[PDB]
């Protein structure tokens, strides 16, 4: 992720 | 000594036994999946058969069920698939090929009879007379939730009229730039609403996330009739509280949990993946509003749908020849 984003859960990048 | 069985904790799945107890225990979601047409599937890469036996376990297996030939239908296997995708991604997933199944058999359109809603977004010009509607539809709502106290407070900013003055102003095309307001109206509730609550945010400055354990209520009774656009009497947007997915920690540690009132009768149940175990109201509530333990999607079902919804599912429902099939599946694991 490079952006304020949100998310339900702990979201991790790939 | 419940009643209800649980789900294996088979490494790390996160959200996805909480997320199956959910749509397991919406009924007319599990009797329909019980009628789609999988007796020539692949056992290994067919997920609404892969659906179907997970709904038959939890069904009737009085041990901790599995979910392993589940993952890897729909090639979750690696163990960070489910850090890596958030719980509205993955319900997305299952729900999209159980609507494929049905599509041109008696159970088709099931999925967007129950989950599926119809939103509207608007561009409005201040000066002149210019509006670009755009109708779309949602299986599922985010709520914001970072300084906002209740369930009430989450939807009237996601329903707020922004300006766009300044050098924001719209463009209008023929038009050209213009001071517009742009929103969001609410036509129509699906029986089943699922919302998740923004809990956690990544800011690009730190790489790495952060969670809101910041304190969020909501009700066990939730009236939405007044977010509705041309609402209609004898049917109101009155919603009751099914389930409350929770999860408990902070940017590092955290476990996911879920809390049920099965027959929507009040009666909750804490299911931790293999424990099930009978809780107060308040636990199951109260509890789980935060200020760290706190939810992050809750599941509501309309009052007048309630009981078609959660219709009673027997043994019966089932296929035989589904029943005879999974029946030979378990036979040969022996």
């Amino acid at each position: 992720f490079f952006r304020i984003r949100y998310f339900a859960t702990n979201v991790r990048c790939k | 000594h419940t009643g209800y069985v649980g789900l294996k904790n088979q490494g790390a799945t996160c959200y996805m036994n909480s997320l199956l107890q959910t749509l397991f225990f919406t009924n007319q979601l599990r009797k329909a999946v019980y009628m789609m047409p999988t007796e020539g599937d692949d056992s290994s890469k067919s997920v609404p058969l892969a659906l179907q036996r997970v709904f038959y376990e939890l069904q009737h297996s009085d041990k901790p069920v599995g979910t392993k030939k589940l993952t890897k239908s729909f090639g979750w296997e690696t163990l960070d698939s489910f850090m890596q995708h958030d719980v509205q991604e993955l319900c997305r997933v299952l729900l999209d090929n159980v609507e494929n199944k049905m599509k041109g058999t008696c159970v088709e359109g099931t999925i967007p009879k129950l989950f599926r809603g119809k939103m509207v977004s608007y561009i409005q010009c201040k000066e002149v007379d210019y509006r670009s509607d755009r109708r779309e539809d949602y299986y599922d709502i985010q709520l914001s939730i970072k300084g906002k106290k209740n369930i009430f407070e989450s939807f009237v900013d996601y329903v707020a009229v922004e300006q766009l003055d300044g050098d924001n102003k719209y463009d209008a095309g023929e038009h050209g730039l213009q001071e517009a307001e742009k929103g969001v109206k609410f036509l129509t509730l699906p029986p089943v609403l699922h919302l998740q609550l923004m809990r956690f945010m990544y800011d690009p400055q730190t790489d790495q996330n952060i969670k809101i354990n910041d304190r969020f209520e909501f009700p066990e009774q939730l009236p939405l009739d007044e977010f509705l656009q041309k609402t209609d009497p004898k049917d109101p947007a009155n919603y009751i509280l099914h389930a409350v997915l929770v999860h408990s920690g902070d940017n590092h540690g955290g476990h996911y949990v879920v809390y049920l009132n099965p027959k929507g009768d009040g009666k909750w149940c804490k299911f931790d993946d293999d424990v099930v175990s009978r809780c107060t109201k308040e636990e199951a509530i109260e509890h789980n509003y935060g200020g760290c333990t706190n939810a992050y999607m809750l599941v509501y079902i309309r009052e007048s749908k309630l009981s078609e919804v959660l219709q009673a599912v027997t043994d019966h429902d089932i296929p035989q020849q589904l029943v005879e099939r999974l029946q030979e599946e378990k036979r040969i694991e022996a």
